[PDB]
DNA sequence: TTCTTTGTTTGGATGCTAATGGGA
DNA sequence: ATCCCATTAGCATCCAAACAAAGA
C-alpha cells in the first residue's frame, strides 16, 4: 500500500487503459484542458506514464488524470498559463552578451534591454533569472 | 470500410516485381521477395524510379480527392 | 496475427529552458 | 506591489512504430 508503489501501478494501470481506449498521450492533455483550464502537453503525459516527474508532482496529477479517466471509460482572477515561446538566436546572443557584462540588471536596465530588443518585459526579467539558475549549475 | 494507406513508390514498383517472381519462383515467401524487391529498388538510379516516384505521388492526390477527411491514424498496438 | 521490403506519417521520448508558485 | 528561485511544464527534435501489397 506504499505511497510509491501506489502511483507506481497507476501509470501503468493507467496507460494500459489509455491504449485501450485508443487514446493518444496528446489527446488525453487535450482533454484536460477542457476539464482544468490549462491544457496538459504531451510531453506531460509521457512524463507520467513514465515515472518522469517529481514525486510531489505527480501526486498531483494523479487526481485530475484518475477522474479524466473514469469520466471516459464509462463511456483578482487566476490565468491560464502562458504559451512557452522560445527566444529566437538573435535575441539569444544579445542577451547572452548582456549577461556577461553583468547578471543583476535593475529593473530599469531589464526595461531598457527588453526595449532595445523588442521583447516583453517580463521575458527578459524571467530570462535573467532562469540564466542566473543555468550559472550556478 | 476502413480507409488503406496509399501506395509509396516502392510499393507500387514492387507490385510488379512481385508477381514476376511470385509466379515465375513459386513455393518461396513473400519475405524472401520482399527482401530482394528491397535491394533491387536500392539500385534503380532517380531515373529508373522517376515513373513510379511519379504515379505515387497521383495516388496520393487520388486518395485525398476520395477521402477528403482522411487522417493516418496508426495506434500503438497494445503488448 | 507473423513474415519482409521502402517510404511516409505519426506516436512517443527528452534535452533544454521557459514560466509559475509562493515564500520573503 | 517586488524579487527570488525551487518547481513545474512544453517547445523542438529525433527515433522507432505502424502500414500500405501479397498470401504462405
Amino acid at each position: 500500500p506504499s505511497d510509491l508503489e501506489e502511483l507506481e501501478q497507476f501509470a501503468k494501470t493507467f496507460k494500459q487503459r489509455r491504449i485501450k481506449l485508443g487514446f493518444t498521450q496528446g489527446d488525453v492533455g487535450l482533454a484536460m484542458g477542457k476539464l482544468y483550464g490549462n491544457d496538459f502537453s504531451q510531453t506531460t503525459i509521457s512524463r507520467f506514464e513514465a515515472l518522469n516527474l517529481s514525486f510531489k508532482n505527480m501526486s498531483k496529477l494523479k487526481p485530475l488524470l484518475e477522474k479524466w479517466l473514469n469520466d471516459a471509460e464509462n463511456l483578482g482572477l487566476s490565468r491560464r498559463r502562458k504559451k512557452r515561446t522560445s527566444i529566437e538566436t538573435n535575441i539569444r546572443v544579445a542577451l547572452e552578451k548582456s549577461f556577461l557584462e553583468n547578471q543583476k540588471p535593475t529593473s530599469e536596465e531589464i526595461t531598457m534591454i527588453a526595449d532595445q530588443l523588442n521583447m516583453e518585459k517580463e521575458v527578459i526579467r524571467v530570462w535573467f533569472s532562469n540564466r542566473r539558475q543555468k550559472e550556478k549549475r | 470500410d476502413r480507409v488503406k494507406r496509399p501506395m509509396n513508390a516502392f510499393m507500387v514498383w514492387s507490385r510488379g516485381q512481385r508477381r514476376k517472381m511470385a509466379q515465375e519462383n513459386p513455393k518461396m515467401h513473400n519475405s524472401e521477395i520482399s527482401k530482394r524487391l528491397g535491394a533491387e529498388w536500392k539500385l534503380l538510379s532517380e531515373t529508373e524510379k522517376r515513373p513510379f516516384i511519379d504515379e505515387a505521388k497521383r495516388l496520393r492526390a487520388l486518395h485525398m480527392k476520395e477521402h477528403p477527411d482522411y487522417k493516418y491514424r496508426p495506434r500503438r498496438k497494445t503488448k
